[PDB]
């Protein structure tokens, strides 16, 4: 399981700013904080983890007053960097820790600058991965001369983001463990080629997110089976379909196979 | 800036006469600004239900517009989306098969 | 790290343009310019993170930043007015949260510069009668007649400035307290030994520096520019 | 606004210890200076405070800051002459070049000296050339005598003055009396004054 804090910041002028965080456990969402929130809103019940209700508010506080500290942060910074980078300017953030089995943890900050990953969290102060441009040593430079904010966030990367998710994966193990019945349903379009047609088999509503969708003649299974991108639903479930170029006639005397952990040991076949 | 790639799907079967719920996912595109509008026949859906936009590993923003609909023969369903990177908005019909 | 700033005592005139100047030779980035009124603390008037850069501050209004280069940073008032009568102070600054401050500069605005004369100064020896009784020689100092009061008195023993046994007025009494913006007089004190006084080679001066007109600055009165000066009285000691 | 400081003015007698508060709402809370400003002068760093809980000391001076109750507290043991000054209280709410300094009013102190062995006498001091102008000087009173302005405008009168002879370890109280007058003469200058019975007046 993969926990990251995803923030969205946006500067289209020296004084109009907004920014959108949103909080992920694997495919799951967990919190959202909007520019207009003052505060950081649970979208599962069991989001608080394990933290008592006043350590809550203690790192609530403490984002509060970061989101705040950041606008201004970043609109010195192009002051400071002016006429070199201009607004509109788009900052990203990715911050979590993956969980691994046996009190084990890896933790990461990324800082994304216009859609491009520059700046990252590691040790005790802030770097500059390569492909970076070199304009960005002095906001750097700037950055690690605040030790207090290094410690802050050493102690939350290091300490506070894995023994929350530990309480987290604990109080949420019921909804992630849970499983849901995939629906399958198949469908035609004739292709762009003069000849064959493309079969689609419709597969919805299955959780959680790995899955088994294949085109067979019977028993012995298609090559030629192009299963695409995982596509979320409002519901919180995924849907997927592949598609096989078939000639026209090879049509009858085919089927579709899903295998999926919430079907058990009966797999899903329709017939064409 | 990066060109929206539109899905339009339905989240379970579509029969004729049941009401459904359509799904438009968004992505591949940046800047985050975007005005997706779904709908029906050609007039904008007024209950259209979003989701929070949120942004894959590479750092490309994605989001989920969805709306409650009752499929039938002769009403058509689309999903018009309006960024940056197109001088014209992008506007994608719903494909039943 | 040191920071100076020029001038250190500046009168000029409504409506005039008035440049205080901030030189810095740390190879500070960044640097702040300052505003000291009674009453209230320091006011951020404008800031610059490097030279070409000119950052409004919270009150910058009436004033115009300039930093042509690293090692100054100028702070313009185009069209003076009298409410920008105050204490300026400049600072410096590398990525670090200090700042290296100046001296500051005093800066007074008057409606008009008819009324500006510089100090007459006059030095008084210590009294025999003083000397037999305390076995003490207080030298008095005296500067009178001048406007503003933007002077700056000091004491010189033999071509170098003592500290020791010195003691000026903190605030200029008024000549004329009945009459409107009338001119000012200052008094300071030099105490010495009894035997260092005595001594005929001993040098005694007190020194009243003047901070008024500039060679910018118009004069169309009949009487003499009261320009920046010096003024000064000397007293030899004797036994 | 955001800085402020108690009491706004105090006045202490040597060797007495001063206490100086310092209270401030601004958010963030990285830093804490204290600044010695003396009458014309520039501002002096004599302390700076950073954790949540600091204790900082450098000679007479000792701090003390508490970022959760958002105070400070500035002890001056054993105050002399030359403590006469202003004290301004310093937030900074970054660890950064990218912070801003948030400004106390400022405390004003005032320092009474300790005349060790007083002689109250008004003095004729004559000037160096021509001796026709002359000033009456009223030095080495102690610190309870307070020098009255004068009720004539033709005649001039300063306040009181204390210097200090660093190398012999003493201070005198002094004031200045001068004027234009024939009528004017020391025994008379400083008569609107409450002069002690024992002052000195030479012939
Ligand atoms: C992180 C996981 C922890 C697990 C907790 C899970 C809870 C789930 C809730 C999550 C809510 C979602 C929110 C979005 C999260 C995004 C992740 C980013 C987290 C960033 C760490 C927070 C830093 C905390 C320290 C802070 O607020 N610093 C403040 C204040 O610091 C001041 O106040 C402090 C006391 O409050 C100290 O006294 C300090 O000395 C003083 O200077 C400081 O201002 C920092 O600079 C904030 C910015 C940091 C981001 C920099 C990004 C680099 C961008 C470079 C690009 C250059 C562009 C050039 C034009
Ligand atoms: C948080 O963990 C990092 C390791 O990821 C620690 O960083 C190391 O710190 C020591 C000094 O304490 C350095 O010698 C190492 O070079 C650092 N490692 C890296 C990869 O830079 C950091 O000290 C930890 N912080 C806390 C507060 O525990
Ligand atoms: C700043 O950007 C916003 C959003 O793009 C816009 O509405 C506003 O008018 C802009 N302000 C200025 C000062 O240009
Ligand atoms: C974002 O939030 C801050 C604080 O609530 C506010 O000052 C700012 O104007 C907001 N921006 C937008 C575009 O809503």
């Amino acid at each position: 399981y993969t926990f990251r804090c995803l923030q969205m910041s946006s500067f289209a002028n020296r004084s109009w700013s907004r920014t959108d965080s949103v909080v992920w456990l694997g495919d799951l969402q967990t919190h959202r904080w909007s520019n207009d929130s003052a505060t950081i809103s649970f979208t599962k019940p069991w989001s608080q983890g394990k933290l008592s209700n006043q350590q809550w508010e203690k790192l609530q506080h403490m984002f509060q007053v970061y989101r705040v500290s950041f606008t201004r942060d970043i609109q010195e910074l192009v002051k400071m960097m002016s006429p070199k980078e201009d607004y509109p300017i788009e900052i990203q953030l990715s911050a979590g820790c993956e969980m691994y089995p046996g009190n084990a943890s890896e933790s990461f900050l990324h800082v994304a600058f216009q859609g491009k990953y520059v700046v990252r969290f590691w040790g005790t102060s802030w770097q500059t991965v390569p492909g970076a441009p070199s304009w960005l040593d002095l906001p750097i430079k700037v950055l690690n001369a605040d030790q207090g904010t290094s410690a802050t966030v050493q102690m939350l990367l290091n300490d506070t983001c894995p023994l929350f998710v530990r309480g987290l994966l604990e109080a949420g193990k019921s909804d992630l463990e849970k499983q849901e019945k995939p629906v399958a349903w198949l469908s035609s379009v004739p292709s762009s080629a003069h000849g064959h047609r493309q079969l689609v088999c419709h597969v919805s509503g299955f959780y959680p997110k790995p899955v088994w969708v294949m085109w067979m003649r019977g028993d012995q299974e298609q090559q030629g089976t192009h299963r695409g991108d995982f596509l979320p639903n409002a519901d919180e479930t995924w849907y997927l379909q592949a598609t096989l170029d078939v000639e026209a006639g090879e049509e009858a005397g085919l089927a579709c196979r899903v295998k999926h952990s919430s079907l058990g040991g009966q797999d899903i076949i329709l017939y064409w | 800036q990066k060109t929206p790639q539109i899905q339009v799907y339905s989240r379970h079967p579509p029969e004729n006469g049941k009401p459904n719920i359509l799904n438009c996912y968004v992505t591949q595109f940046h800047p985050p600004h975007i005005e997706i509008q779904m709908l029906k026949n050609g007039k904008k859906i007024p209950k259209v239900e979003m989701s929070d936009m949120s942004f894959s590993k590479d750092w490309s923003f994605y989001i989920l517009a969805h709306t409650e609909f009752t499929p039938t023969e002769t009403d058509t369903y689309a999903c018009r989306v309006k960024h940056a990177s197109m001088a014209e908005p992008k506007t994608v019909y719903w494909d039943r098969d | 790290a040191a920071v100076t700033q020029s001038p250190r005592n500046k009168v000029a005139v409504t409506g005039g343009k008035v440049t205080l100047s901030c030189n810095q030779t740390n190879n500070h980035n960044n640097m702040y310019w300052y505003r000291q009124d009674t009453g209230h603390g320091l006011r951020l008037i404008h800031y610059s993170y490097g030279a070409g850069s000119t950052e409004k501050g919270d009150i910058p209004d009436g004033y115009k930043a300039s930093r042509p280069s690293q090692e100054n940073f100028s702070l313009i008032l185009e069209l003076a007015t009298p409410s920008q009568t105050s204490v300026y102070f400049c600072a410096s600054g590398d990525e670090g949260y200090t700042q290296y401050f100046g001296p500051g500069t005093r800066l007074l605005v008057l409606e008009d510069l008819k009324n500006v004369f510089p100090p007459e100064v006059a030095v008084f020896e210590p009294s025999e009668a003083e000397i037999s009784h305390t076995q003490k020689a207080t030298l008095v100092c005296l500067a009178t007649g001048f406007y503003p009061d933007h002077v700056e008195l000091s004491w010189w023993v033999n071509g170098k400035e003592v500290h020791s046994g010195v003691c000026t007025d903190p605030q200029p009494l008024k000549e004329q307290p009945a009459l409107n913006d009338s001119r000012y007089a200052l008094s300071s004190r030099l105490r010495v030994s009894a035997t260092f006084w005595q001594n005929p080679r001993n040098h005694f001066r007190c020194q009243v520096q003047f901070y008024g007109l500039s060679e910018n600055d118009e004069w169309t009165q009949d009487r003499a520019k009261p320009v920046t000066q010096i003024v000064s009285a000397e007293a030899w000691g004797r036994a | 606004t955001q800085v402020e400081q108690s009491p706004q003015s105090l006045v202490v007698r040597q060797g007495e210890n001063s206490v100086l508060q310092c209270n401030y709402s601004v958010t963030p809370d990285n830093h804490l200076r204290w600044f010695k400003q003396d009458t014309g002068k520039g501002l002096v760093s004599l302390t700076v405070l950073v954790d949540q809980k600091d204790k900082t000391s450098n000679g007479r001076y000792s701090a003390t800051l508490d970022k959760d109750a958002k105070h400070s507290t500035l002890h001056i043991t054993a105050t002399l002459l030359d403590d006469t000054a202003t004290y301004i209280c310093v937030v900074g709410d970054r660890g950064s070049a990218l912070g801003r300094l948030h400004f106390g009013a400022g405390t004003q102190l005032i320092v009474i000296p300790d005349i060790q062995n007083p002689d109250p006498a008004v003095y004729q001091l004559r000037d160096s050339k021509s001796s026709d102008k002359s000033v009456c000087l009223f030095t080495d009173f102690d610190s309870q005598t307070n020098v009255s302005q004068s009720k004539d405008s033709d005649v001039y009168i300063t306040d009181k003055c204390v210097l200090d002879m660093r190398s012999m370890d003493f201070k005198s109280n002094s004031a200045v009396a001068w004027s234009n007058k024939s009528d004017f003469a020391c025994a008379n200058a400083f008569n609107n004054s409450i002069i002690p019975e024992d002052t000195f007046f030479p012939s």
